[PDB]
């Protein structure tokens, strides 16, 4: 959805990866 | 749900907050060599639209989308890097630093106006939920 | 918060980072056979929903840099330096082979060939050499030994040094500073490095550190103003939340 | 002790310390049968943040 | 204890000013070389979680443990020392400055929206009473 | 109708 | 649940 | 050894540079300092009503 | 001892010694 | 009882 908006589900996992498999 | 002109200075404050974000990483990486995949470090910018609704030229502002420089990256000679092309020239980032200084300000300053706003217009209708006293 | 100041503090202590593997480059100025640490910013991008406007910054070290240092002429017949993209082979603290670039070879009093303390490796493991005796190191690392009180005609060869080929992208180097063979280098090219007949070392001359001062000055300088940029930003959004925080009342 | 103000001041020590060598050997030309010093340096444990 | 709102941003609170307190101990002791027990002082750090025991997702902040951090500590060259090593390696806390120096700013804006929440709330409850005349 | 907001859009550019 | 609220979870880290 | 004295031990360089750290972490000090100093006032207005 | 709680016995004397002992 | 408020007493003293 738009940002600031309400959802039926989670956000999926942040993550940052130093550096990419 | 946000009412009004709460939610045309929370939009805006929401959108500055976006601006001084992406300022203050093209900031931070204005000297980062290489990403995570062995692309250059691109600088990022947001896109300012009017929220408008469907008939409504007079909304707040909302980040349509955050588009990358297409610019042309800096070119340094170094060809012991493993990242330089078949000339010897690595790409470096196109970060203007002047540039994201004053937008760092100019979206701090817009970030306190929007915030002033917002507190007048809380203040004027608290006082007006005291109608007729 | 506004998280805008996780990302200039980030950004504000890699560039410390950055400083102090360049202070430690300048410190190393006159190590004999010193390789100078590669330092650069890699930029990293937070993934999840919305607006992409977050990307970190940490620093790195790519490797080294293998170009070679000074020359220096001493007139000293154990100090020995290598031709460009070779590396002398030493016995590491843990028993284990490491590469080096210090020809500065000292001989015990038992007669044993050591670098900086760690043990010279030679065509068939550590060097032994006839108890104080003058010792010549050929052009391909033969080392010839000649006894006190006999005459030149004694001179006789002993050993050969072990000169291996590397090139930066395949050595990687340990903790203690000696180089190592990386993972995938070791994978094709086997556990133990093969000694390379054609490595030509010069006997009298050591080679000094190869840091930069002109790049060495130019980064200091860039990483000052890097810093202070990112601590605008912190201060920045310090006053905007200060501010923000007023919203919060009545 | 920032970890670069301890890193430059261990250079400007090793700098001071061969100086203190160059000096001591161009105090003594005059003496007889003196062996000239050579100061060698090596950089100590570096410490690893992160694998690659 | 303190109502509902009041006992989350209380310990909302509580919770950011052991944090800020963390971080004035360790920006403190960014040069300690040694302890009581003659180990290096290592920085400490706290750890946030939420406490919704009664079958909830919200109920505020507190602070599990206070725990050192496992960064490796940095190791300065001196022989005569006496807590040198036998390499004659001293231990030096892995304190981050401009870190512990964001921490405080940061926990202390956050402590004051905490103070500013606190305030909103008893205004409220203040107003509530006086319902109907 | 608007665009990106700031530096890239407050600079003078070649015609296209 | 929750961890280090600062420095030691926002600064990037190798994989366990 | 007759006829040389000896001088002090200070090192120039080490204290040149511990008085830099000195100032510039005294400043930091302050900058707390400050900062507490700050947040107490809104807390102390908590108080009112 | 879950702090911010209530508890009937008195907290222990509070020592911050310079040297080990 | 009490003691002196303030800097005297958050201050490390010697043992006694």
């Amino acid at each position: 959805g738009v940002p600031g908006a309400l959802s039926n589900q989670p956000a999926p996992p942040n993550e940052a990866p130093i550096a990419t498999p | 749900a946000l009412l009004n002109i709460f939610d045309i200075a929370g939009s805006a404050l929401a959108a500055q907050s976006k601006r001084l974000n992406v300022a203050a990483s093209n900031l931070a990486n204005a000297d980062s060599v290489t990403g995570p995949d062995g692309q250059p470090y691109r600088a990022k910018q947001v896109v300012f639209q009017v929220d408008a609704a469907p008939g409504q030229a007079t909304g707040g502002v909302k980040v349509a989308s955050v588009i990358e420089s297409q610019a042309p990256e800096k070119l340094v000679y170094e060809p012991g890097n493993p990242l330089a092309d078949a000339n010897g020239y690595v790409k470096m980032p196109n970060v203007d630093v002047v540039g994201e200084m004053v937008n760092t300000m100019s979206a701090s300053r817009s970030y306190q106006a929007n915030i002033e706003v917002l507190n007048t217009v809380k203040s004027m209708m608290l006082k007006t939920l005291t109608l007729g006293q | 918060m506004d998280h805008a100041i996780y990302t200039a503090m980030g950004a504000a202590s890699q560039t410390l980072n950055q400083q102090a593997v360049t202070a430690s480059n300048l410190a190393n100025a006159s190590t004999p056979g010193f390789r100078a640490q590669l330092n650069a910013l890699r930029a990293v991008p937070v993934d999840g929903l919305s607006l992409a406007t977050r990307t970190l910054v940490t620093a790195s070290t790519p490797g080294a840099d293998m170009t070679p240092g000074q020359l220096d002429y001493t007139s000293r017949p154990l100090d020995v330096a290598l031709q460009q993209d070779g590396w002398l082979v030493v016995q590491a603290a843990d028993g284990a082979e490491g590469y080096t670039r210090n020809g500065n070879i000292q001989v015990g009093p038992t007669g044993q060939l050591t670098i900086q303390g760690h043990p010279v490796i030679g065509e068939g493991g550590p060097i032994t050499v006839p108890e104080g005796s003058e010792i010549t190191i050929a052009a391909d690392g033969t080392i010839s030994a000649l006894n006190p009180g006999d005459p030149p005609n004694t001179v006789a060869p002993v050993g050969r040094l072990k000169l291996v080929k590397a090139e930066g992208n395949e050595v990687q180097r340990s903790d203690d500073g000696l180089f190592r063979l990386t993972a995938e280098a070791q994978a094709e090219r086997g556990a133990v490095l093969a000694a390379d007949p054609s490595i030509r070392i010069m006997s009298g001359v050591l080679e000094g550190s190869n840091v930069k001062p002109v790049e060495a000055m130019t980064d200091m300088i860039a990483n000052a103003r890097r810093f202070e940029m990112q601590m605008k930003v912190i201060t920045s959004v310090d006053e905007n939340e200060g501010r923000a925080n007023q919203l919060l009342s009545m | 002790m920032i970890s670069s103000l301890w890193i430059a001041k261990t250079g400007l020590d090793a700098q001071q310390t061969n100086m203190d060598v160059i000096a001591n050997n161009l105090a003594n030309v005059s003496t007889n049968g003196f062996k000239r010093q050579r100061a060698v340096f090596e950089d100590l444990l570096y410490q690893t943040i992160r694998q690659p």
